[PDB]
This record gives structure tokens, C-alpha cells and sequence, in this order.
RNA sequence: AAGAUGAUGAGGUUAAUAGGUUCGAGGUGGAAGCAUGGUGACAUGUGGAGCUGACGAAUACUAAUCGAUCGAAGACUUAAU
RNA sequence: GUACGCGAGCUGGGUUCAGAACGUCGUGAGACGUUCGGUCCCUAUCCGUCGUGGGCGUAGGAAAUUUGAGAGGAGCUGUC
RNA sequence: GUGAGUAGCGAAAGACGGGUGAGAAUCCCGUCCACCGAUUGACUAAGGUUUCCAGAGGAAGGCUCGUCCGCUCUGGGUUAG
RNA sequence: GACCGAUAGUGAACCAGUACCGUGAGGGAAAGGUGAAAAGCACCCCGGAAGGGGAGUGAAAUAGAACCUGAAACCGUGUGC
RNA sequence: GAUUAAGUUAUUAAGGGCGCACGGUGGAUGCCUUGGCACUAGAAGCCGAUGAAGGACGUUACUAACGACGAUAUGCUUUGGG
């Protein structure tokens, strides 16, 4: 409980794990204002497993991240878990906290929500 | 709930059809009441 | 429970007073110059200018 | 010297066009383009093409400049409705008014 | 710390109000990997270990940017000075 | 006492609906003491009440601290 | 007209990247995710009578939106010893 | 014709016993008017288009196919007390 | 215009009320007739096995409906008016 979001306790898990394996790939998405005050708390305690580097640590983000598969490492496969501890995690090895920022857009057209984009710092 | 009306193409014609009005007398009267009053359809 | 009376016309008028909506905020866009909601970013070309986006 | 730019028979409500109406009457009309561009309700951009139309035919077939003008009178009049039915429970059926609207901006330059 | 909304209250770079972060208190009760014992189930040791939502501290790394609207000039008459 | 207070707050066991049976009365259809079963509807406009905010007034405009006109609350009692 | 901008919006898991467009939470394509699986799957009777399909449409119908469509305009579609 | 003049006179002045309701016999409404003549708005401009505003035809478009005159209810914008 | 007290009467208009002006929706009234109703005078009062009354399907250069027409089909022949 840190804050729900009008999913039913089983929903509201596994959509920030639908989030935050979608922003270490695309580095910036665009959402709603209220789940991006949420995947801010995941995806900065999930850069902090990249930053140790360990066996463990290897497998125990792979329980809040998705298996998807990344095409264009000029033609070579990646997975997120390997975007992770890598290109990801190397960028920020001396920032202490913070990597993300919230950047609010406008209203959307037809239902009144106040878009945000959040991007990696 | 289960309604009133389950259709059907030969019942509705075994009855109210052409054949079954020109069959009796009082059917001969039916139609000539409704090419009377200047109906486009007699018989269904 | 359905109404005993034909509500008037001072009556309706009266209720609506507080029925309305209010300004934006708005702000100018110093480097555009333009008008922007406040605390957003430009639709246009247009910085943040505390953070140049 | 004054102008106008009547549009008639817009689908939308003639209550909720005059909420936004009732905001920008009076104003400069520099600002009054981009308040109707930063609320978020329905009628803002209906009403902010045909507000462009008294922008342009004060500048066009007038030759009037369009720095100085000022938004004298903006009033949604009603249009005919368009009477639709929804079937509602047991055998009855309620009616369904979709309103219509007649919106005329005016705009002015002081003289 | 207040709350249906508005209100009240703690803050807005002269900054510790939230998030992260590094430290704890509380909670669970011995993580994985390897090393040893055994035919295997499992057991011991590295280790009061690891994981930890709301409570206590610490540090500006991230977001509280740039700005806007409202708001005084102090009436008269009569006894005191 | 307050519509033997209170069913647009709840109950429906009861009393008083259609079914059925006994005792009894009726030549008859049926009837007056018991018996088993038996749909309880509504989105609060105005006064009333409980909360909580805008406007203007208190002869200049503002930040805090307070006198209390009046009105509420409390009021029971055992045993050793 | 008042009731009132009130009661509703007809069981039910969506999230994002890309295009398209005057306009996109709703249309199309991609990956991940969830739901039925003695059925929400696959063929034929009854009944309906062009709905099926490709190209263009956005006034009305769709309980919102719409570039979409079982809705509108054009042109096609049903083969037996 | 000391009969009616579009809620009248036929149910029907509009392509009426027709949309539509019913298994069936059977029930059954709604609709009229540009101008003397279509001379029915060439061309520019805001618009994706609708719808507008000028210029033009006309005796008049403040008669533009929502098309003669245009009452009240009801919704608006302005201003003296 | 206050230096102090005492006493008075204002201005405000988020919005509402009355009057006037100007607009929209709505299709009453006025003025018209293609259609009716009520009746006089002359006709007239039957068609059908040589296939009737009523109909479905068809017919134009392009035909959705009514009109008139039937594979000789949006008409053909002939005698008269024009």
C-alpha cells in the first residue's frame, strides 16, 4: 500500500511491471499523472539491483521485470534484463538516487487526464 | 421466459395463407373486404 | 421523493450563481512568446527554462 | 467599426456553450485566442474557429487591424432540437433532447 | 499532523515539503551460490544471515521553474484640546 | 401524553385476500371459533435538522491574541 | 419548461512503442499481459433477406469519442447427373 | 351553393388505406405556400467541411429551399431606478 | 478632517426584482387553392369459359416509385379532326 490506483490489488502489481520494463527500452513514455507518481518508486529501486552487479541481485529483479526481447543491437539479440546491468547501469553509477523526472504535458483530449512524461534522467 | 411468436414459413401460409381463405366461404368474405377497402396485401 | 412545487424562475437563477468555471492560469512563454499553462510545457517550439525542455 | 462571424446549428448543448462564452466576453481579443486553447472542456475549439472567422473578417473586406480588437457581445442563442427516444424498463420510453446551438461573435475596436 | 470537494496546516531554491539514497528501530527466523556428510529424501557450516509498505535520522541527486491576479489614501455634526 | 409517539427509519409474527382441513350451523351455493402456507413500492424540490465553504457589512487597508451578551454539556449511587 | 447539468452509461484487464489524421485513452500493425477451453472454439437445421466483400464517406443511428463500423454513396458477390 | 378554407372539409389537397402496430380478423395517423420570372447566390476571404461576410441577381434575401405574414409560453445579451 | 471621545447618514452587488431596447427557437392568426361535401337536369345501370373483378412480374439510352402499356410491351395499323 502506497497508493492504489483503482486496480484490485492483483491488477495494480502487475501494471508497474508493465511500466517499468517498457521505460528501461523506450527511455521515456507517456501516461497518466497518477501512474507515473507510482513508477518512479520502482524503476529507482530497480536501477540500485543494477548498481551491485551480483548473482542474486540477477535474480531477484528478474521478479518485478518482464521477458522481452530487444532487436536492434545492429542486429543482435537483448534482453531487458540485460539492458539492465549494462548499458542502463553503467550510465548511472555515480548519481545517488533521482534518475527519473516528471514532465507534465496538458489535459488529453476526451477524458480530462493530466498527461505527464516521464524520462530517465 | 420463453415468447409468443416462434416463427415459421409454412405454418403461416397452411393458415392465414391464399389457399386456406379461397378453401371455405367465409375466407371468400375476408377477401373481399380487404381488396375493399384497398389493401395492398390480401392474404399473408 | 418527486418535488411538491414548480420551481421558479428567481429561484433557478439564484442556485447557479456559484455554477461556473474558472481562469486557467496562464502564463507567457518567455522564449517562444506564447501563452502556457503554468508548471507544463509548450505545445510550440518552448523550454521548460528550468530544465530547457 | 465592427464585425461578426455567426455559426448555427453546432451539435453541442446551449447551456455548456455558455459557460465558455460567459468567460472571454469583454476582453482583449489577443488573449481570448489562447484562453479557449488551454481549458479543457468541449466547446472550446468549436467556438474559438468561429471566433478566427470575426479575426479575419475584420482584417479581410473591413481593413481594420487586428491588434487593437476587443470582444463587444458573444451570446449563444438555441437552435431546433432533435427529439431521439431510449427504451427504458418496462415497456415505457423516455425523451431524449439532443439540443442544438447558434453561437455570433462580435468583435470591436473602440470606435 | 487535515480531508467528500472547497477549508485548516506543514513547504516553494534565503529550500529538508514529498520521491530516491545511505544508516538504523521494529517484523520474519537462517536467503542464494559454493564447501562438507549421506543410496536418496533432506541435515550441518560460511552467517542472528537475507529480504523489509506507512515510524526515526542524514545528504540537494529528481520534481516544487519562469511568472501572474486581487489589495489603502482615511465622510459629517457638536461639546473637549 | 406525544396520530394507543416513531413502517418516504426497520420488522410483518400477527389481524383481513385467492388454496386446504376439522368442529358446528345451512336441504343447498356457502358461513362464524381454531389450524398449515401466503410480493411490504419511491433518485428529497421547499420548511426542519447535522456539518462545512464563498459574498458583503462592522467608515482606511492588514497580521496575531482575546473580554463573554447569551446558549449548550455534566448532574446517579453501592458497599466496607 | 421545472425536477437538473441531477439519476444513469446495460456483469468482465488492460499497458506501452510506432504509424494515420484538421483532430486519437477508443481506428489499424507490433511485442508483453490477462479470460473461456463439455466452450466465449469448429460445421449444419429453424428463422431472418443482402447483413457478406473492396474502394470513398462523417449530418443522423452507436448510451461518451471516432479517421472506425452490422449506419450512408458507388461497384461487385451465391456455379451440382 | 347567405357550404368548408390545412386541428377545417373525405381517413386522404403531400404518389393514402401508405409509413407503423397485430400470428389473425382488424386498427391507422402525420404532411400544403420562394419569386411576377430560377434570374437557386459567378469570384475573393476564415474553414478539413458545415455554417458564415462581403461582392452580385431581385421591387425586397431583415423572401436563400430550416424558403409568405411570424403571436404567446420558454432560453438569452445589454442598460435608467 | 479628526488630536481623543460622543452621535448620526452613506458607497458596495457574487447575484436577484420592475421598466425599456434588441435577438433566437416556436408555427397561432391573416390572405390564397390543386381537394372535399351537399344537391338539380340529361345520360346510364352490367362484365365473365371467346377466361372476368382485382392483381404479382416485366417494359425507356441511363430507371427507385406512381402513370399509361404487355415478348408487336414508355407502343403498332387504319379511317376523320387539328
Amino acid at each position: 500500500g502506497y497508493r492504489k490506483l483503482g486496480r484490485t490489488s492483483d491488477q495494480r502489481k502487475a501494471m508497474l511491471r508493465d511500466l517499468a520494463t517498457s521505460l528501461i527500452i523506450s527511455e521515456r513514455i507517456e501516461t497518466t499523472e497518477a501512474r507515473a507518481k507510482e513508477v518512479r518508486s520502482v524503476v529507482e529501486k530497480l536501477i540500485t539491483l543494477g548498481k551491485k552487479g551480483d548473482l542474486a541481485s540477477r535474480r531477484n529483479a528478474a521478479k518485478t521485470l518482464r521477458n522481452v526481447e530487444i532487436l536492434n543491437e545492429d542486429e543482435t539479440t537483448q534482453t531487458a534484463l540485460q539492458k539492465l546491468f549494462g548499458e542502463i547501469a553503467e550510465r548511472y553509477t555515480e548519481r545517488q538516487g533521482g534518475y527519473t523526472r516528471i514532465l507534465k504535458q496538458g489535459p488529453r483530449r476526451g477524458d480530462g487526464a493530466e498527461s505527464v512524461i516521464i524520462e530517465l534522467v | 421466459v420463453k415468447r409468443t411468436y416462434q416463427p415459421n414459413k409454412r405454418k403461416h401460409s397452411k393458415v392465414h395463407g391464399f389457399r386456406k381463405r379461397m378453401s371455405t366461404k367465409n375466407g371468400r368474405k375476408v377477401l373481399a373486404r380487404r381488396r375493399r377497402k384497398g389493401r395492398k396485401v390480401l392474404s399473408a | 421523493a418527486v418535488p411538491k412545487r414548480r420551481t421558479s424562475k428567481t429561484r433557478k437563477n439564484k442556485r447557479r450563481t456559484h455554477f461556473k468555471i474558472s481562469v486557467p492560469g496562464m502564463t507567457e512563454c518567455p522564449n517562444c512568446g506564447e501563452y502556457k499553462l503554468s508548471h507544463r510545457v509548450c505545445k510550440n517550439c518552448g523550454s521548460y527554462n528550468g530544465e530547457e525542455v | 467599426m465592427e464585425a461578426k462571424a455567426v455559426a448555427r446549428t453546432i451539435r453541442i448543448a446551449p447551456r455548456k456553450v455558455r459557460l465558455v462564452l460567459d468567460l472571454i466576453r469583454g476582453k482583449n481579443a489577443a488573449e481570448a485566442i489562447a484562453i479557449l486553447k488551454l481549458t479543457n472542456k468541449a466547446s472550446s475549439p468549436v467556438i474559438e474557429k468561429v471566433l478566427m472567422s470575426a479575426l479575419a473578417n475584420a482584417e479581410h473586406n473591413y481593413d481594420m487591424n487586428t491588434d487593437e480588437l476587443v470582444v463587444k457581445e458573444a451570446y449563444a442563442n438555441e437552435g431546433p432540437t432533435l427529439k431521439r427516444f431510449r427504451p427504458r424498463a418496462q415497456g415505457r420510453a423516455s425523451a431524449i433532447n439532443k439540443r442544438t446551438s447558434h453561437i455570433t461573435i462580435v468583435v470591436s475596436d473602440g470606435k
